[PDB]
């Protein structure tokens, strides 16, 4: 028999919201059943007699909110804490994140305190669901407690989430790197914490000339991703910033597709939202040097004589869009259209701060001209204005319309 | 304690206001404890009137105060005759500009034009304080002559100054939109002082010195030439039509009148064109 535990568990529902007798003993252990109950029939073998307990979790939620709310906030902190089943956990840690901003600030420290162990705890949790509902809960979290834990207990909760950063899941790696970002946005020492982890996420990939795991630079490569936005102006410098460069130049020239995904995702929000030495370095002539085969001599970001962007620049049309001849589109089995277009997308976002760079030649040194005619210039990316699939021409129009704004912008319309 | 925010500044233009008609003495002391405060703050660039609206508060309280806490003008130069800690960061030029623009509206709106002179006459400040070397010097890195002179060498290096940092400067590597924004109110609001030296009829002397310097010469390149500040005027033409506009004013207040300048502007003969440039 089932249709009766709907109808229990919809019942008490049925009661606790509708009696004006409480703000009395007589009730809140009467609700110290309803809780422990709604959030049981969470974990039923059975598909509505879970949502009947998610609509009536909900109903007695709203209802008794402004009331009773720090007895409901302890009811889910309980089946928190208890680390029980995986959907009782995630039930009870999705409701009890989006009610934290109702937390007055005289409970925010000891909730963290208590939180802090419930929070690394279900972060070494293998199940996926748990790891989504955590990555939704840590960011609501941390924006109401973050205010009242000492650095060593961020950093605490920081170190348990850079372990996940190498885990298998994909799931596991983007929650790691979210709750890693937002637990040091929302502390007491933002920037401070900011440099903490850019320091751990560089050291986790301190020689790029060493084995590094390819799930772990997938982990470090999004966390870097999520953790640029936040770098607009002790503080994060521009050694380590350019070092964050170095890496992901060194990592669009990986192998695996994956990696060269990941890293020309953190190239495109680290030329759209660069934090403000970096944009100065990268667009300086001498730049770094102060502080799919490429066939040939494109140069180093420690060049002088040229800004880093022209040879980033270089670098990405050399390896994903450009062979080396003249009007020669790469295949798609050679490097895919994803690929593609997120490579057009960063040369466009380069362009956007460096003009000059499309207007270089492709190579430095040339191919040898016995075989390959003339020189290829890097202008030739606009030749995927007819490539064949959409977001590959429509990310050409895109570059078109940032290079045309970039050159009436820098040069005052002295075009 | 808070006077280094212009929201400060207003709450003190309230109580001066007040205090002004309870006790025209405690009116007195009171703005002169506030004119000796402020005035080395904006020597050393302390306050924080890097906005538009914070410039303004400035000039109302500078207004506001009692003409006796200024009378002895040799404060007043003395805080406007200086020189930034550097000139690199955007900011630091901007402050520095921006007081030194707060304190020369009260010099042409409070006091004449001998007393000046005559002051600057006394305490020798030199027409080299901000030289071409010294401000190459500050951009990046660190280490007799007539009144009128030094004076109207010094409003001619800070235009100088104002329009490289307007057109040789990109638009959000060193300087913020809001940052080019008060640049050029910065320079409208000086090129604006210029017009009223050498429009109004008070300041001949300064008029006749600028009249003398803009047709001077680059010292081996110890000041800006007017060629050199014509050149890029020039090119905000295609930016900042009301600053050249203004600057145009400029030039036919100190006589300007050459053909280089003039058929250019004028697009003097012997596609729809840009609207600026109209």
């Amino acid at each position: 028999t089932k249709k009766d535990r709907v109808n229990h568990c919809l019942t008490i529902c049925e009661n606790i919201v509708a009696q004006s007798v409480r703000n009395s003993p007589e009730f809140q252990k009467l609700l110290g059943i309803a809780m422990e109950l709604f959030l049981l029939c969470s974990d039923d073998a059975e598909s509505d007699v879970r949502m009947v307990a998610d609509e009536c979790l909900n109903k007695v939620i709203k209802a008794l909110m402004d009331s009773n709310l720090p007895r409901l906030q302890l009811e889910l902190y309980k089946e928190i804490k208890k680390n029980g089943a995986p959907r009782s956990l995630r039930a009870a840690l999705w409701r009890f994140a989006e009610l934290a901003h109702l937390v007055r600030p005289q409970k925010c420290r000891p909730y963290l305190v208590n939180l802090l162990p419930c929070l690394t705890r279900t972060s070494k949790r293998p199940e996926e669901s748990v790891q989504e509902t955590l990555a939704a809960a840590v960011p609501k979290i941390m924006a109401s407690f973050g205010n009242f834990a000492n650095d060593n207990e961020i950093k605490v909760l920081l170190k348990a989430f850079i372990a996940n950063l190498k885990s298998s899941s994909p799931t596991i790696r983007r929650t790691a790197a979210g709750s890693a970002v937002s637990i040091c946005q929302h502390s007491r020492r933002t920037q401070y914490f900011y440099s903490w982890l850019l320091n751990v996420l560089l050291g986790l990939l301190v020689p790029v000339e060493d084995e590094h795991s390819t799930l772990l630079i997938l982990g470090v490569l999004l966390t870097l991703r999520y953790l640029v936005p936040l770098l607009q102006q002790v503080s994060p410098s521009a050694e380590q910033l350019v070092q964050v460069y170095e890496l992901t130049l060194h990592h669009t020239q990986h192998q695996d597709h994956n990696v060269v995904t990941g890293a020309l995702e953190l190239l495109q929000q680290l030329f759209r939202t660069p934090p403000p030495e970096l944009l100065q370095t990268l667009t300086a002539v001498g730049g770094i040097g102060q502080l799919c085969r490429i066939k040939g001599d494109i140069g180093q970001s420690t060049d002088d004589d040229s800004a880093p962007l022209v040879h980033c620049v270089r670098l990405l049309s050399a390896s994903f869009l450009l062979t080396g001849g003249k009007n020669v589109l790469v295949p798609d089995r050679d490097v895919r259209v994803s690929v593609k277009a997120l490579a057009l997308s960063c040369v466009g976002a380069a362009v956007a701060l460096h003009p000059e760079s499309f207007f270089s030649k492709l190579y430095k040194v040339p191919l040898d001209t016995t075989e390959y005619p003339e020189e290829q210039y890097v202008s030739d990316i606009l030749n995927y204005i007819d490539h064949g699939d959409p977001q590959v021409r429509g990310a050409t129009a895109i570059l078109c319309g940032t290079l045309i704004c970039s050159i009436l912008s820098r040069s005052r319309f002295h075009v | 304690r808070l006077i280094q925010y212009h929201q400060v500044l207003e709450m003190f233009i309230l109580v001066l206001q007040q205090c002004h008609k309870e006790n025209e003495d405690k009116w007195k002391r009171l703005s002169r404890q506030i004119a000796d405060i402020i005035l080395p703050m904006l020597a050393k660039q302390q306050m924080h009137i890097d906005s538009h609206e914070a410039l303004g508060v400035l000039n109302t309280l500078f207004e506001i105060l009692a003409p006796s806490s200024l009378r002895p003008v040799d404060m007043l130069l003395r805080s406007m005759f200086v020189t930034p800690n550097t000139m690199a960061s955007v900011s630091t030029v901007q402050l520095w500009i921006s007081g030194i623009l707060a304190i020369l509206r009260v010099l042409i709106s409070q006091s004449t034009e001998d007393i000046v002179l005559s002051r600057i006459q006394e305490l020798s400040f030199s027409p080299y304080l901000i030289s071409c070397t010294v401000i190459n010097r500050l951009r990046d890195g660190d280490s007799k002559n007539l009144p009128e002179e030094t004076f109207s060498r010094f409003l001619l290096q800070l235009v100088g100054i104002l329009l490289e940092d307007i057109v040789t400067k990109q638009l959000k590597v060193e300087m913020s939109e809001q940052q080019h924004t008060f640049y050029c109110q910065e320079l409208g609001t000086l090129l604006m002082c210029l017009i009223h030296i050498f429009k109004s009829g008070m300041f001949r002397r300064i008029t006749a010195a600028a009249t003398r310097l803009f047709r001077s010469d680059g010292c081996g390149g110890s000041f800006y030439t007017l060629d050199s500040l014509n050149l890029r005027a020039r090119s905000m033409i295609t930016t900042h039509p009301a600053l050249v506009l203004l600057w145009c004013q400029i030039l036919l207040l100190v006589n300007h009148t050459d053909y280089r300048w003039w058929a250019e502007v004028q697009q003097t003969p012997k596609k729809l064109g840009m609207c600026n440039r109209e």
